């Protein structure tokens, strides 16, 4: 039974934090093994301060948000 | 001293321990993500602060975390070469 | 009760009339082409351009640009006239009343600015709409980029219809709010 | 492990395992510190390498022996051997007394590598943003240091967070009653046990009296 | 042996340092892409290509030191009173350096 | 005359200006070496010490520097907080509030206030 | 005296000065007493804020403290 977000499905973020906080990123895998706190694996188009475009989330801070669509974070 | 600090959103890069110049840095065994290793921080006693840690933490924001003290300061974390505290 | 002197110096109008709200009436200003310091700095301009133009030789160049140069002067001394000066400094004023109908009034300014300056944010915005790459603002889609230049000109109609259609502004929880304050 | 016996550098004037290395002023000042740090290696070849004092040097084809004032001196010449494949370095601290203390692969295996054995030092169970706000630790053991604070406290002042934005369901402490409490501290009737009842009883009563005068204008 | 010059690169801003090949992800890259544009060492390829570099720019500094020299030149023959201040020199400032009459900018021009 | 306050001028300005200074300047760097130095500022002072155990033998401040003070029956919240985790309990979870509790009040920070060792 | 600035020399600003004393000496000599009070008294507080509170007092001063009964009024009124 998979768990968390499809993979290449985009998601909200909600780690308040985060770079991409609100922002939206593509899935690009989740871990599957229950004892990993933060399996979420999310890439995004625009790159932090230091230059990584992706980042691992919790299963609590990606709420599967729609496409981003024409000029929109 | 200062003050180094290793939240769970480590994800067992050791570019952290890498980057140390006074070897504060260690990976010790963990099972909270897929390297099933996380960082620690035994001997922040010889952190001098110079943050390299923090630049190569690629987390989205830094696994780890160094509070700089300045009215906390011995010889060993500020780098003293030309006088002995000890 | 002379209120020149009750205020040190400047005088209230102590009228309450609609006609003394334009600029026109204000008693500070006065039209340029009846103002002694207006006649005297442009008769001084006059006569410094004129000094230095004798200085040279009478056929040269340098004496015809300075016959075209005081022909602008005179020029600006006419156009000018019209224009509303203080009663003290002679220089012409820019009204800034929304009178719409005097001159050197700052309405049509503000219009013409106002109407190129959403042209130009509305072709930047609808590029940067159409072009949601990193790699198109670096090298730029020229074609695209002068379409949307050109389409640019009806920013005050496209702009309120997409504010009102909800396509300009997109609510706060879909961009970064900022830094967080609290967690605990 | 086993520590070496790594010598006062004071007493260790030409030594076989010190690498020809030119000699600078930025090696350690005498005369005024007598902390230094140690590091040894062996090697294979007689590799030239640079000190982390200014000047360079030459390993010898056996053991190698230098002395630095510094621990991050010994650490930047140890990365600098590491990239030469030469492992088997051992940092060493000593004290003024001589005491050698083994410090840089303390458990055998370099930090970057994991051992078992090892515990997370310095561990925080939740994200940097999960500390707890300094404003609520005022007066208490992390006055300012709100990133100290173990996990249970954090959770608690998280709650003590939650609980009070529902204002209108608080309980108001109740005022003392200076005047007719307060005898001298030999004046207690002991009876902890009953003293929660007390408290209990007390509370009620109050609480009753709230409500009752609640209910006549509300 | 030419037929490696070619403007592919033109349009491929920042090819010369690796370290900018990801792409103007920043505004910072448009910096270091300032930055890093003589900086022949840290370029990509061989040292050959450093000192082809050096010297070519080094030759093409002197194109511009020449034709700097050269509009000085042109100045003096056409744009100056070269010519009365050789007949008189005690008294005739200097001047191969005109204004346009523009904005008023005439009264920069002043009586030589 | 309109002198004559110079009598008092000649005195204090050396004075006040120049003896008073030197012997503050003086007195300072004498008390820099005093081990009771900048004690509220400066950590491991000896006074520090000497004043928060002062402050912790008043019966009012005994349990102040505690961020958990304040349970008038901390029994009653901690039989409260088991009974409601017991409802909760995931399936077959060997974990009780108590040690639970406990495990989530030790952490390891060993060097937090290691400057209380030396005063 | 040497005056500067154009308003003191085009107007004739001019300082006047008593020929007198001013204070007498015993005038300044009492206000000195009271400095020399005023000096003391900063000196004790500077002490005693240096110092700061003393809780540990209850053990080893003598008395009982006390509450005026104002100030347990206030208690009592709420904060
Ligand atoms: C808070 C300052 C303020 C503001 C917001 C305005 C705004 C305006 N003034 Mg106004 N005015 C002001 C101060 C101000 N005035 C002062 C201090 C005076 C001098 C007493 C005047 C005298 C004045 C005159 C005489 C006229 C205006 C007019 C106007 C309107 C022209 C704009 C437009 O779209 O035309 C459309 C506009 C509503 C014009 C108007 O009524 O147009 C509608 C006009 O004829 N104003
Ligand atoms: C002729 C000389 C001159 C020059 C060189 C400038 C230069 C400038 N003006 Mg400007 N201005 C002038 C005359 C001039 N002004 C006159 C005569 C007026 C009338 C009083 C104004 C009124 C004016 C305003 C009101 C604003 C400027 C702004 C600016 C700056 C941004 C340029 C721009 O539009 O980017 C291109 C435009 C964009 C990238 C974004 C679009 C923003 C513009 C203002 C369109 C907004 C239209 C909107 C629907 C109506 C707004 C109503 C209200 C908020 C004013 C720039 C430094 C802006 C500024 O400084 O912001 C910090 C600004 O907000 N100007
Ligand atoms: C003094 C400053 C100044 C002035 C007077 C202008 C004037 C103009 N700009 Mg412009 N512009 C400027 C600075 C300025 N620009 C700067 C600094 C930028 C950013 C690099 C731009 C970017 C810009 C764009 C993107 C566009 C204009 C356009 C225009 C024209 C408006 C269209 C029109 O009225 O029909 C004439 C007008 C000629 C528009 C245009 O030409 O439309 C066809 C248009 O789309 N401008
Ligand atoms: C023969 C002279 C000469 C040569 C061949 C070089 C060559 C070099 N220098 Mg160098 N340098 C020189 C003189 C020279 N320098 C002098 C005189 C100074 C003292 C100021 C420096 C200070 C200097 C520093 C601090 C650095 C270099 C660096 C470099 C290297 C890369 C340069 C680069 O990419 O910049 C690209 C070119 C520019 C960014 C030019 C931008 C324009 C400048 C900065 C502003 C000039 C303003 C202008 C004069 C006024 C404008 C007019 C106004 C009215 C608008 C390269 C090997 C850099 C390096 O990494 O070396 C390996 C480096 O960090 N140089
Ligand atoms: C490299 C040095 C240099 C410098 C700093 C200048 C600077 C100048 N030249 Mg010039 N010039 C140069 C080389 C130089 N020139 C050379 C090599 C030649 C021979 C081909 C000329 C031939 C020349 C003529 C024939 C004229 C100038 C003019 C001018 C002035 C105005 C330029 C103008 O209108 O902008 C033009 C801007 C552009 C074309 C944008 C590109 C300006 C002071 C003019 C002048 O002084 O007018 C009174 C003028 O009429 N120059
Ligand atoms: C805001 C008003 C304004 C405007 C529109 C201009 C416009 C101009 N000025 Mg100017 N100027 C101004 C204010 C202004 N200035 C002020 C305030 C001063 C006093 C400091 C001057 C002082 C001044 C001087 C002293 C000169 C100009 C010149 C010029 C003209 C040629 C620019 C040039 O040499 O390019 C140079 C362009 C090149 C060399 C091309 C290089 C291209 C490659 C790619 C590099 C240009 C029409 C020049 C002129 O008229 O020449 C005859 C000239 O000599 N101006
Ligand atoms: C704000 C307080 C203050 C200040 C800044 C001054 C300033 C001055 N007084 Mg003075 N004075 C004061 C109060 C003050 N007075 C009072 C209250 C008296 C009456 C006892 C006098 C009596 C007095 C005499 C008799 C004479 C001066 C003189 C002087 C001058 C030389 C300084 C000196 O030796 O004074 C010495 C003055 C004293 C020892 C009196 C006590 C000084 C005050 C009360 C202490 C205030 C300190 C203040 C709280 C700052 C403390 C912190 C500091 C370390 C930064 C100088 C302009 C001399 C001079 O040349 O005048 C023309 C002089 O002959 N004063
Ligand atoms: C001008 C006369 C004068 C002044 C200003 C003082 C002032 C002071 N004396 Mg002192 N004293 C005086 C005459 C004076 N005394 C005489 C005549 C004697 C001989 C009986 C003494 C014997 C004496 C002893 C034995 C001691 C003092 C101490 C002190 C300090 C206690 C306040 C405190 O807690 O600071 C706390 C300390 C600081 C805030 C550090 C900065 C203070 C420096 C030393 C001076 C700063 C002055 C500044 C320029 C204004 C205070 C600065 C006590 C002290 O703390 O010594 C330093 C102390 O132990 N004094
Ligand atoms: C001609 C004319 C006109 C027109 C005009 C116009 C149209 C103009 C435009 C103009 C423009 C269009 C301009 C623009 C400008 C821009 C600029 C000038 C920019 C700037 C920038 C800056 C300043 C920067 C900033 C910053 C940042 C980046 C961030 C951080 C902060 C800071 C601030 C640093 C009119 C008719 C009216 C009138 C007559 C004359
Ligand atoms: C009349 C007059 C006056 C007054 C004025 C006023 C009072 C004004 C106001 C104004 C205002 C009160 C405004 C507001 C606004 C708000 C808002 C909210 C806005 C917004 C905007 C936007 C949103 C924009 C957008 C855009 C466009 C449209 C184009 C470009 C691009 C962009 C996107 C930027 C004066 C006194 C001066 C003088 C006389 C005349
Ligand atoms: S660099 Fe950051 S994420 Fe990587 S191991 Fe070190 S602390 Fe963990
Ligand atoms: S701040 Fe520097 S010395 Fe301290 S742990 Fe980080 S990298 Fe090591």
């Amino acid at each position: 039974p998979w768990v968390g977000p499809k993979k290449g499905s985009w998601v909200k973020i909600l780690r308040p934090e985060s770079y991409w906080f609100q922002q939206r990123g593509q899935v690009v895998n989740v871990n599957q093994k229950p004892e990993v706190k933060y399996p979420v694996t999310v890439k995004f188009d625009s790159v932090n301060y230091a230059n990584v475009n992706t980042n691992g989330y919790a299963l609590w801070e990606v709420i599967e948000a729609p496409a981003p669509g024409p000029g929109e974070v | 001293s200062h003050a180094v600090k290793i939240y769970d959103t480590c994800i067992g890069c050791t570019l952290c321990v890498r980057a140390c110049p006074t070897d504060v840095l260690e990976m010790v065994p963990a099972s909270i993500n897929a390297a099933k290793q996380v960082a620690s921080s035994p001997r922040v006693e010889d952190c001098v602060g110079c943050k390299r840690c923090e630049t190569a933490c690629p987390t989205d924001f830094l696994s780890i975390r160094v509070y700089l003290q300045d009215n906390e300061e011995t010889q060993y974390s500020l780098g003293l070469d030309l006088v002995d505290w000890s | 009760a002379k209120p020149l002197e009750m205020f040190g110096g400047v005088d209230i109008d102590l009228e309450d009339t609609p006609a003394h709200w334009t600029i026109k009436a204000s008693p500070v200003l006065e039209p340029c082409k009846d103002n002694k310091k207006f006649h005297k700095k442009l008769k001084d301009e006059l006569y410094k351009v004129k000094k230095n133009q004798q200085k040279f030789a009478e056929g040269s160049a340098a004496y015809a640009r300075f016959n075209k140069k005081i022909k602008m002067i005179e020029l600006r001394e006419t156009a000018y006239g019209d224009r509303l000066c203080g009663k003290k400094d002679g220089l012409p004023r820019t009204i800034a009343t929304g009178e719409w109908n005097v001159r050197g009034s700052a309405m049509w300014p503000a219009a013409i600015f106002l109407y190129i300056a959403g042209w130009i944010g509305w072709a930047g915005r609808s590029y940067l709409i159409r072009t949601n790459d990193a790699a198109k603002e670096i090298n730029i889609d020229v074609p695209l980029a002068v379409t949307c230049m050109a389409s640019g000109f009806s920013w005050p109609v496209a702009a309120w219809q997409e504010i009102v259609n909800g396509e300009m502004a997109v609510p706060n929880d879909q961009i970064h709010n900022g830094g967080p304050w609290n967690q605990s | 492990v086993v520590a070496e016996a790594i010598p006062r550098p004071e007493d260790l004037l030409d030594s076989p395992k010190f690498p020809m290395f030119e000699g600078s002023t930025g090696g350690y000042m005498s005369r005024s510190t007598r902390e230094r740090h140690a590091i040894t290696w062996t090697a294979k070849g007689q590799a030239k390498f640079e000190m982390p004092t200014g000047g360079f040097a030459i390993m010898n084809q056996g053991e190698n022996l230098c002395y630095f004032r510094k621990k991050e001196q010994c650490i930047a010449l140890g990365k600098q051997l590491r990239k030469m494949k030469i492992e088997n370095y051992k940092i060493y601290r000593l004290k003024k007394d001589g005491t050698v203390i083994f410090m840089h692969p303390a458990d055998g295996v370099f930090p970057e590598k994991v051992n078992k054995g090892r515990v997370q030092v310095n561990g925080r169970p939740f994200t940097i943003r999960g500390n707890p706000q300094q404003s609520e630790l005022k007066f208490t053991k992390y006055q300012g240091k709100g990133y100290e604070a173990d996990p249970l406290t954090t959770m608690f002042v998280k709650a003590r967070v939650m609980a009070f934005a529902d204002v209108p369901n608080l309980f108001a402490l109740p005022q003392p009653n200076m005047d007719e409490l307060v005898p001298a501290e030999e004046v207690d009737k002991y009876t902890r046990q009953e003293y929660t009842t007390r408290m209990m009883e007390a509370l009620k009563r109050v609480q009753d009296d709230r409500a009752a005068k609640a209910a006549k204008s509300l | 042996i030419f037929r490696y010059i070619n403007t592919t690169l033109w349009a491929k801003a920042g090819h010369f340092n690796k370290a900018l090949s990801k792409g103007a992800k920043t505004t910072t890259w448009i910096w270091n892409l300032h930055d890093y544009a003589h900086d022949f060492d840290i370029q990509q390829r061989s040292t050959g290509l450093i000192a082809r570099k050096v010297f070519s720019s080094n030759l093409a500094h002197l194109s511009l030191v020449f034709f700097w020299i050269s509009g000085m030149h042109l100045h003096g023959a056409y744009l100056s009173n070269y010519d009365i201040w050789l007949k008189d020199p005690k008294s005739i400032t200097p001047s191969s350096h005109l204004a346009y009459s523009l904005i008023g900018q005439d009264i920069l021009n002043s009586y030589t | 005359k309109y002198g004559d306050q110079r009598k008092f001028a000649a005195v204090l300005v050396p004075l006040t200006t120049l003896v008073f200074p030197a012997v503050a300047m003086g007195m300072f760097v004498l008390y820099s070496f005093q081990e009771d130095a900048f004690w509220r500022i400066v950590p491991g002072t000896k006074r520090a010490r000497e004043l928060d155990e002062a402050w912790r033998e008043h019966p009012l401040f005994a349990n102040s520097k505690d961020p958990l003070d304040g349970l008038i029956n901390p029994d009653d919240y901690e039989k409260g907080l088991e009974e409601a985790w017991e409802r909760a309990k995931p399936a077959g979870s060997t974990v009780t509030v108590k040690d639970k509790l406990k495990q989530l009040s030790k952490q390891n920070n060993p060097h937090w206030e290691s400057w209380r060792a030396m005063s | 005296r040497v005056p500067g600035g154009k308003r003191t020399q085009e107007l004739g600003l001019v300082i006047p000065m008593a020929d007198e004393d001013g204070l007498t000496d015993g005038q300044v000599a009492g206000l000195f007493v009271i400095a020399l009070v005023v000096f003391i008294s900063a000196m004790d507080l500077a002490k005693t804020m240096y110092n700061g509170i003393n809780p540990a007092k209850f053990k080893t001063s003598k008395g009982k403290g006390y509450i005026s009964p104002l100030v347990k009024r206030y208690i009592e009124n709420g904060f």
